[PDB]
């Protein structure tokens, strides 16, 4: 279940940690961009033609993340209903170099909006202390343009809106949702694949003590009643 | 490297909240309140004149009855404590179930964290944590010295994804 | 192997091994006196090498000017060798005693040294010691009276040796100290703030043992005494064993709060003194950056240096709140009436308070078993543990242990005179 | 080091406060020559 | 001057908040020398009691100013300032300070209750007398304002962390949730506010004590940069003032 | 269920719009004294001065302080360059501008 | 990977000459700040007053100069503000304070210049962590 | 409230008597099961 095997297919149960390590989402993604593009198309066409579902597999609250005791843990109460695209959030800086911004790791359950350069550089972060900032997201001024499905082919400059899909970015894909319909409360919850397992191994684990008790317990009759 | 294990589990999964790490820690305290209570009582009750010299390193196979009173015992916790099955084969299993029982559970903590599945919120508090600012419980101060530990700990501690995080960025409580 | 337990009775061995043991605390008076002053560089605070008699030494000021580490060597080599000799004379004792042959058979002896269960006798041994410690105790009021001062750390300048006039020998002042409750910052006997207090203290002592070792001397216990008292050899163990403990702990507490007794200019500062100075060194600091300190107001609320105690005065702020009860010779000159006096403060400052405010904040008794100086995430580049942490820590370990004792040896007594034996 | 003259004997000096420690020693060796009892 | 009543004295009972007294000497006397020369002041600040008027069935009420209890026990009172009194053209008298205390007590509603926090402020006071010098305790007067900042500084962190200049700038416990309604506690806001403040002189004396009177001042509780609004309050107590240039 | 008057009103946090006329260059009517330590010879005494007269409409009214030196007002020139105003900000004024801010160390 | 001369090749006076120090040296340096430095100024940093480190370039912008060690000799002797126009020897150790700072009664020439030399050559090793504190901070 | 404070240290002290005076006690001493010396 956990890995995935021909039995353990994809839209039956979802992805895998495996894939949000991986990066294995973002690479095929990439591939269908710098080979559409090499093609004669432009960024904004490109984008718009990469398939949604794709994206979506992309998404991180895709990926078995949080949740111990989440009752009635459907995916569903956490983003809420998915309804959205396939946007790619590009972020320049002022001179116009492209900004990566870092994911975050299905092991933390908050991570510091951060902005690196191609290279590795730093460029861009949300401040803690502001008082002795020094990579404000004003004092350099970003921007955020969304060159993706259909819902968001334009751009944005206001430093209160292009910070929030900063932190929307780092889930990875960015996405809307229906979040009223269930009362989602916002936090992200597990997939069946999470929970096949979870169940599945401890109940294996709990069954090694079963085949322990009732072996010696054949072999020693006479040593059970003493 | 254990401690440090410790720590790790502190930060990202708040293991303390588990209610299984609880119970796990209920039963190797309860070995070491049972390991106490027995061995003390015997010691203690052990029967008198038995050895003239009066120290007591003698035994033998016929010493059927052994050296202590489960009579007297019985009176003195039922008076004291309250409670006291006397059952000599009873205070010996019960002696196996605290301590087993519990890593068990423990161990099966942790084929949950296996997979990142945590006991490491509280929907209601976070929820009323969110929509008020003057109102905060042990469970909130705690929450907060966790992301301390993530984010000062995770970029030496886990050197592949290479994490490089601004002074400004860290959290800090003011002075420190 | 209970070896020590088979002397029990035999009170001839155990004169030879009470007077063994009794060599090995001298020893260790003179292995360490000499051990320190060896390892001792002058001019270099006493509490950051790492020394603890010496430091006692100077207390009585036996050879010091003003808050001077020492203008004279030698007062320390004497104590180096004398109780390092009479570590001979002891065990000699000692070894003898204990295996040259045992005792109360010797008719004229029985006469000046008797034995157990017997209330007179007992009591007589008993008030003897006691007419010791009399004695030891009217010493140390000499050493500060008619002979080579004490060293006072209050009131003036520097406070070098002093010698003392007219104790306070109030009949009243004496007990009130012991009626006094024992929490914030009020400990009946830490208390102590004039040295001269210390004085007649100790001069009602002796006359309160002697009147006492005399009288024992002569009466043997009433009955609710007999009553009460179980009278086993061991059992006058548990009586003394438990009374140690208390102490252990008394003086431990008595250790880590300051009362003169215990200049905290050879110890180190108190745990307080470094927070309260870390207070003081900032006003200074930011005064010099023009900041007023009296409307400043820190995240809470509270003002970053200055709010109030309970009871209404000036007091430093921050967690260095819970010491507002901290006395000493540098931060009170801006006390007054009402608390800090908040003119004394931007007006009348002099350099000196710096110093000390550093210093002690720089060396907090905060430390770590590699001797690791500051706050438990600092480098090893810096060694110190201040010697009152050192005093406290194994100190309190032993009252506490003690105490274990006054369990085991009490309640082996309850064993003897009907239970197990 | 301030004991002048004496200097020469850092040595012994240095080593000599432990003794009070090794007394525990000897009495487990006395012990173990006369066989425990 | 000098009978010393030592730190060691009232460190027992609290006298520290309650102001000096002025007991018999009604001498109100102190001269037009100011015309004269010039003039400073010391004063002490202490209150009685204080009022908290909260009550919102709007439309029907006139005045609604329940009594308080103390839960910051003997903290109010201290305020040790430093003014100087100047003459204006038209024969008043005039306040201005220099040290600028000021304090943090709470107080429990009777009512819900509900705790109430004021920062007791005095802070960039300004000070007034009615027309002439010829008179002083007489007729008594002194009335002013105050400027009012917040409970909380900029670095204060909330039980979330996240504040002006410092702290989350999210509730991170529910990072897909809705930023419209949380918006008000994420985003913290500093208030700086209205001060009014009266004095009235009951006893003046001698030469060297000068002033003591009547206290009766009015600001704004806290509202935690972004909480509840402000309930509104209003202060009465005594205080000691002492006068002395030449 | 708002409007944008109330909201953006509210999604306003004062210090983090200053950090377009900050960042650049050191605000003269607010900045903690530390921050005149990244120059030659300001720090102590200047800075000190610096602090205690604002607030300023021009950078250059820096020169017009009373009591200065004559070399003083020569430096100040040199580093006016580095300098900056704006209006006052309520916050990062009544608290100690010049220690409230983390010390670092 | 070793300690080399360059490492140790550190800047001498104001104007451009050089000098390169030696390993005997170096230690002292250690020894020395820990017996009278440290205490207060742990792993480059002030304690009493964190606003100002010991960093290489934060010295070369005191007045006078200090990137060199000529400047911290000077400054050991005889202290100066970060500008130059107080004299902080009643507060800060100086071989002219000795009465005043125990610690620094015995020390000589010699010393300062290998204190001087460790303050110096840290950086070089050390980098960013000698600053503020980053491993440490 | 000062009527509250009087109030305990009666109950207190009252009780201390009787573990002081319960030991010094003449009548009960120290009788165990074992062995009787009176
Ligand atoms: C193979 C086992 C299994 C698995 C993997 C699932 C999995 C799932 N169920 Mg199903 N379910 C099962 C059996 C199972 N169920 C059974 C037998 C029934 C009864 C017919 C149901 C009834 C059911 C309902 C009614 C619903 C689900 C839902 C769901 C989804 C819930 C997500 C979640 O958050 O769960 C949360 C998991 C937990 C809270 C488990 C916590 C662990 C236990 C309680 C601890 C017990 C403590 C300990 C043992 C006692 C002390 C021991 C002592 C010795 C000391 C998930 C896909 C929901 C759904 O379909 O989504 C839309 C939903 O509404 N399930
Ligand atoms: C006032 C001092 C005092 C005295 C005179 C006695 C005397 C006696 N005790 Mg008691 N005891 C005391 C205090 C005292 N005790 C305290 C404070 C405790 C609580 C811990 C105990 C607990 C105690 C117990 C539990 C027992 C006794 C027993 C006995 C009898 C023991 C004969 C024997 O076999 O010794 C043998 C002793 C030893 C082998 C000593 C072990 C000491 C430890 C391990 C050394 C630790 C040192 C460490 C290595 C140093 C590190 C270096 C440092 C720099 C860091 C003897 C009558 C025994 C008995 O039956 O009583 C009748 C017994 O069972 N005592
Ligand atoms: C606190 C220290 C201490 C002391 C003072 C004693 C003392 C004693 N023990 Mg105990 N013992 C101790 C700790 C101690 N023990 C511990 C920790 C244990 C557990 C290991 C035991 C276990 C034990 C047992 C099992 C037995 C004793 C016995 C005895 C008694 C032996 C008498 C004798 O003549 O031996 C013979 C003497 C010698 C072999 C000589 C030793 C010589 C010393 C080292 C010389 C030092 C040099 C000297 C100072 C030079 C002076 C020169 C001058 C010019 C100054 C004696 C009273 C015995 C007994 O039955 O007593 C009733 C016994 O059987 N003990
Ligand atoms: C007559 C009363 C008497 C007196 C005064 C003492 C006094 C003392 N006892 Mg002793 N004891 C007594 C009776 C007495 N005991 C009896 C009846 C017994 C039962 C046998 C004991 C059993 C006993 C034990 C088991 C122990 C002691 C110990 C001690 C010493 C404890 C430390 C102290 O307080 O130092 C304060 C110091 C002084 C008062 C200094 C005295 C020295 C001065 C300078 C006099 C020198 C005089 C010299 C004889 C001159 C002659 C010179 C020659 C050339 C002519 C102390 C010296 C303990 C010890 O450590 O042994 C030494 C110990 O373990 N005693
Ligand atoms: C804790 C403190 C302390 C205490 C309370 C004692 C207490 C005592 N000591 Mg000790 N002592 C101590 C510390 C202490 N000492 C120390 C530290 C040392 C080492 C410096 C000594 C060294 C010491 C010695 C060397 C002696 C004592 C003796 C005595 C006892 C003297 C009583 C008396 O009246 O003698 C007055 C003396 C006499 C009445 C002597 C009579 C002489 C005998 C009977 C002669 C036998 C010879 C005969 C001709 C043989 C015929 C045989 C045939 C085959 C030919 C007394 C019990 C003495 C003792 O035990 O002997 C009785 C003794 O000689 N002590
Ligand atoms: C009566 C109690 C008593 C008290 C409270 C003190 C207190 C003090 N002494 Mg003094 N001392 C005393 C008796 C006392 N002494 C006696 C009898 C002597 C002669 C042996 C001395 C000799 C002496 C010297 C030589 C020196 C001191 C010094 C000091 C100060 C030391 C700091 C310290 O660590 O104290 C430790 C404090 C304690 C352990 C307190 C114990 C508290 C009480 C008494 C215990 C009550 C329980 C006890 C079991 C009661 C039995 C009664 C029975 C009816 C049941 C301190 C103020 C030093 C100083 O610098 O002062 C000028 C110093 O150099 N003292
Ligand atoms: C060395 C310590 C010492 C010891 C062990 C004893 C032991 C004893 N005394 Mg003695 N006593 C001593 C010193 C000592 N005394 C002194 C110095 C004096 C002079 C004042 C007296 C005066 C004295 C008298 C007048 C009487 C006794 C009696 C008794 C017996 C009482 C039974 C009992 O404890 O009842 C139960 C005990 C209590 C209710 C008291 C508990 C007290 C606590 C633990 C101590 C408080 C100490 C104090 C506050 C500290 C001083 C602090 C300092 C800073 C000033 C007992 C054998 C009686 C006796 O033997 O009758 C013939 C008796 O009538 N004693
Ligand atoms: C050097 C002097 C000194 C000494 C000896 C002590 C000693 C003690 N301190 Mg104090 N302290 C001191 C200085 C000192 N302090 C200073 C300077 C400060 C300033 C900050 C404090 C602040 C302080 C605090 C804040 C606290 C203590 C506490 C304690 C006690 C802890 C042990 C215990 O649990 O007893 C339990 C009790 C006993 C063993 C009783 C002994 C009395 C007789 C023998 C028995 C009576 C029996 C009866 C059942 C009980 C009646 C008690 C009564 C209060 C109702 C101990 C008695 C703690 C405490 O419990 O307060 C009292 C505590 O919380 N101290
Ligand atoms: C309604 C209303 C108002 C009711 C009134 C109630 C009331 C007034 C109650 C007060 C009474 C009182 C002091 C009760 C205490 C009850 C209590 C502490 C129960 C414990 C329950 C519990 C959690 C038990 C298990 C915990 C545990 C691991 C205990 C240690 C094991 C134990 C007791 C061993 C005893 C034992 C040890 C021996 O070694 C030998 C040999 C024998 C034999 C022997 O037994
Ligand atoms: C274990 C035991 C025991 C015990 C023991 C004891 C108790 C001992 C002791 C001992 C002792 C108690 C000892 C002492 C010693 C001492 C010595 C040995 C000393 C020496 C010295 C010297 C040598 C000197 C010094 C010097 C000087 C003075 C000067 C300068 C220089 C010099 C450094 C040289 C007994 C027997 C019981 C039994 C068995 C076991």
């Amino acid at each position: 279940m956990w890995y995935g095997s021909a039995t353990t297919p994809i839209e039956l149960f979802g992805p895998t940690r495996y894939q949000w390590d991986s990066s294995y989402f973002q690479q095929e993604i990439n591939r269908r961009v710098q080979a559409s593009l090499a093609s004669g198309a432009t960024l904004e066409e490109a984008w718009s033609a990469i398939p949604e579902k794709l994206a979506f597999y992309d998404y991180i609250g895709n990926n078995p993340a949080k949740g111990g005791l989440f009752r009635t843990g459907p995916m569903n109460k956490g983003d809420g209903i998915a309804q959205a695209w396939k946007g790619h959030a590009v972020f320049r800086n002022k001179e116009g170099e492209e900004l990566f911004v870092r994911r975050m790791p299905a092991f933390f359950e908050s991570f510091p909006v951060i902005l690196t350069d191609k290279n590795g550089v730093v460029k861009a972060d949300i401040p803690f202390r502001r008082a002795e900032s020094k990579y404000s997201f004003e004092q350099q001024g970003v921007t955020v343009s969304f060159y993706g499905g259909e819902l968001n082919g334009q751009t944005f400059t206001d430093p209160p809106t292009v910070k929030s899909y900063a932190r929307k970015a780092i889930f990875g894909e960015i996405f809307e949702f229906d979040t009223e319909t269930l009362n989602s409360d916002g936090i992200f919850r597990t997939s069946p694949r999470g929970w096949f397992t979870f169940a599945h191994a401890v109940f294996a684990l709990l069954f090694f003590f079963g085949h322990i008790w009732h072996g010696a317990r054949t072999l020693f009759r006479d040593v059970f009643s003493g | 490297a254990i401690f440090r294990f410790l720590l790790f589990f502190q930060g990202f999964h708040n293991w303390t909240l588990n209610p299984f790490h609880m119970m796990g820690v209920a039963g190797v305290l309860g070995g070491a309140l049972l390991c106490a209570i027995h061995g003390a009582t015997v010691e203690n009750t052990l029967f008198q004149d038995g050895e003239g010299a009066s120290t007591f390193r003698a035994f033998n196979p016929t010493q059927a009855e052994e050296t202590y009173s489960m009579v007297t015992a019985n009176r003195f916790w039922s008076q004291i404590f309250g409670i006291a099955f006397s059952n000599k084969r009873w205070l010996h299993f019960f002696m196996l179930f605290v301590p087993v029982t519990g890593l068990w559970m423990s161990a099966i903590g942790v084929v949950g964290l296996a997979l990142n599945l945590r006991s490491y919120d509280f929907i209601s508090q976070e929820i009323r944590a969110a929509e008020d600012p003057e109102f905060e419980t042990f469970y909130t101060k705690n929450l907060l010295l966790n992301e301390g530990i993530r984010a000062w700990m995770a970029p030496q501690d886990q050197p592949h994804e290479n994490f490089v995080f601004p002074e400004e960025v860290l959290p800090r409580g003011n002075a420190l | 192997w209970a070896g020590n337990a088979r002397l029990i009775n035999l009170s001839g061995k155990l004169l030879g091994a009470h007077v063994a043991h009794a060599g090995l605390i001298v020893f260790w008076a003179g292995a360490m006196t000499l051990f320190e002053l060896a390892h001792f560089i002058p001019e270099k605070p006493m509490y950051e090498q790492g020394l603890i008699l010496i430091p006692h030494i100077a207390t009585l000021g036996w050879g010091v000017g003003p808050g001077g580490e020492v203008v004279d060597t030698f007062p320390f080599f004497v104590v180096g060798v004398v109780h390092l000799i009479s570590s001979a004379v002891l065990g000699f004792g000692g070894v003898y005693h204990a295996i040259r042959g045992p005792e109360t058979l010797e008719e004229y002896s029985s006469f000046f040294g008797y034995d157990w269960k017997d209330k007179n006798k007992m009591t007589t041994i008993l008030g003897f010691h006691l007419i010791v410690l009399g004695i030891g105790a009217l010493l140390l009021v000499a050493k500060a009276m008619f002979f080579g001062g004490l060293y006072d750390t209050w009131a003036p300048g520097g406070g070098d040796v002093r010698v003392i006039t007219n104790p306070t020998l109030d009949p009243r002042v004496i007990f009130g100290y012991l009626l006094k409750s024992p929490f914030g910052g009020e400990g009946w006997i830490v208390s102590v703030n004039n040295l001269e207090d210390v004085v007649g203290g100790h001069i009602w002592i002796g006359l309160i043992c002697i009147a006492g070792g005399i009288w024992h001397i002569l009466t043997t216990p009433f009955g609710w005494a007999r009553r009460a008292f179980i009278w086993s050899g061991e059992a006058y163990l548990s009586y003394s064993l438990g009374a140690l403990s208390m102490m252990g702990f008394i003086a431990t507490c008595f250790v880590w709060f300051n009362n003169t007794v215990y200049p905290s200019e050879f110890y180190g500062p108190t745990g307080p003194e470094a927070s309260q100075a870390q207070a003081m060194t900032f006003l200074i600091r930011d005064q010099k950056l023009g900041a007023n300190v009296g409307s400043a107001q820190g995240p809470t609320g509270l003002g970053k240096y200055l709010m109030r105690s309970p009871t209404g005065e000036i007091i430093f702020g921050g967690e260095t709140m819970r010491f507002w009860d901290f006395r000493g010779p540098w931060l009170e000159p801006l006390r007054g009436p009402n608390g800090l006096d908040l003119n004394k403060i931007k007006n009348d400052i002099q350099p000196w308070q710096e110093r000390r405010a550093a210093e002690y904040m720089t060396h907090a008794p905060l430390g770590s078993l590699n001797s690791v100086g500051g706050v438990a995430t600092e480098i090893n580049s810096v060694n110190f543990v201040s010697p009152r942490s050192w005093l406290a820590t194994s100190h309190f370990v032993l009252a506490f242990f003690f105490l274990v004792g006054h369990l085991w040896h009490a309640g082996r007594a309850r064993a003897a005179a009907a239970g197990f034996e | 080091k301030l004991p002048e003259a004496y200097a020469i004997f850092d040595p012994l000096v240095d080593v000599l406060p432990v003794i009070p420690v090794l007394f525990l020693a000897l009495a487990f060796v006395w012990q173990a020559a006369v066989g425990f009892r | 001057a000098k009978q010393t009543l030592t730190y060691d004295d009232i460190v027992g009972t609290g006298l520290a908040n309650k102001c000096p007294t002025l007991d018999d000497t009604a001498r109100g006397a102190y001269p037009i020398d100011s015309s004269q020369t010039y003039r400073i002041a010391r004063l002490c600040l202490q209150p009685t009691t204080f009022l908290v008027k909260e009550e919102p069935k709007n439309k029907r009420q006139e005045a609604e100013f329940v009594p308080t209890k103390l839960v910051t026990r003997e903290t109010t009172s201290l305020d040790q300032i430093q003014g100087e009194l100047k003459v204006n053209s038209d024969g008043s008298l005039t306040f201005v300070e220099e040290d600028g205390i000021d304090f943090q007590p709470v107080t429990v509603q009777m009512a819900g209750g509900e705790r109430i926090p004021l920062l007791f402020t005095v802070k960039n006071l300004v000070a007034s007398t009615q027309p002439n010098v010829t008179s002083i305790t007489t007729s008594t007067d002194f009335k002013g304002e105050f400027n009012v900042p917040s409970y909380r500084t900029a670095n204060f962190l909330d039980p979330k962390g996240r504040g002006l200049a410092s702290g989350y700038d999210s509730a991170i416990a529910l990072p897909q949730a809705k930023e419209e309604e949380l918006a008000r506690a994420n985003v913290k806001r500093f208030s700086l506010t209205k001060g009014q403040i009266s004095l009235n002189v009951a006893k003046v004396d001698g030469r060297t004590g000068e002033i003591a009177g009547t206290f009766e001042s009015e600001q704004l509780s806290d509202d935690d940069m972004g909480a509840h609004e402000p309930h509104e309050v209003k202060i009465q107590g005594v205080f000691y003032a002492s006068i002395e240039p030449a | 269920a708002a409007t944008a008057s109330t909201e953006e009103e509210l999604v306003n946090v004062v210090d983090e719009k200053l950090g377009t006329a900050y960042g650049e260059k050191i605000d003269l009517n607010n900045t903690n004294i530390a921050a005149f330590i990244q120059y030659r010879g300001l720090y102590p005494t200047l800075a000190k001065l610096i602090v205690k007269n604002a607030p300023y409409e021009s950078v250059e009214d820096v020169l017009n302080i009373p009591g200065l030196t004559e070399r003083q007002k020569q430096i100040l020139r040199e580093n006016l360059e580095h300098f900056t105003v704006t209006e006052v900000e309520t916050a990062l004024v009544e608290g100690g501008d010049r220690y409230n801010n983390g010390l670092y160390k | 990977a070793e300690l080399t001369p360059e490492v140790l090749t550190v800047p001498l006076n104001s104007e451009g000459k050089t000098i390169t120090l030696t390993e005997k040296q170096y230690l002292e340096g250690k020894r020395l700040f820990q017996y009278a430095c440290a205490s207060c100024h742990v792993g480059g940093i002030t304690k009493t007053n964190p606003s100002l480190d010991l960093r290489t370039e934060t010295l070369a912008l005191a007045t006078p100069p200090r990137d060199n060690i000529e400047g911290l000799v000077d400054y050991m002797k005889n202290p100066t503000t970060y500008d130059g126009e107080q004299e902080i020897a009643e507060v800060h150790p100086s071989l002219r304070s000795a009465d005043i700072f125990p610690k620094m009664r015995n020390l000589t020439e010699k010393d300062l210049v290998a204190i001087a030399g460790h303050i110096l050559v840290e950086p070089k090793i050390l980098g960013d962590k000698w600053g503020g504190g980053k491993v440490y901070y | 409230m000062e009527t509250l404070k009087i109030t305990v240290y009666i109950v207190v002290t009252f009780f201390v008597l009787l573990f002081v005076f319960g030991f010094l006690s003449g009548d009960p001493a120290r009788n165990p099961k074992r062995k009787d010396l009176e």
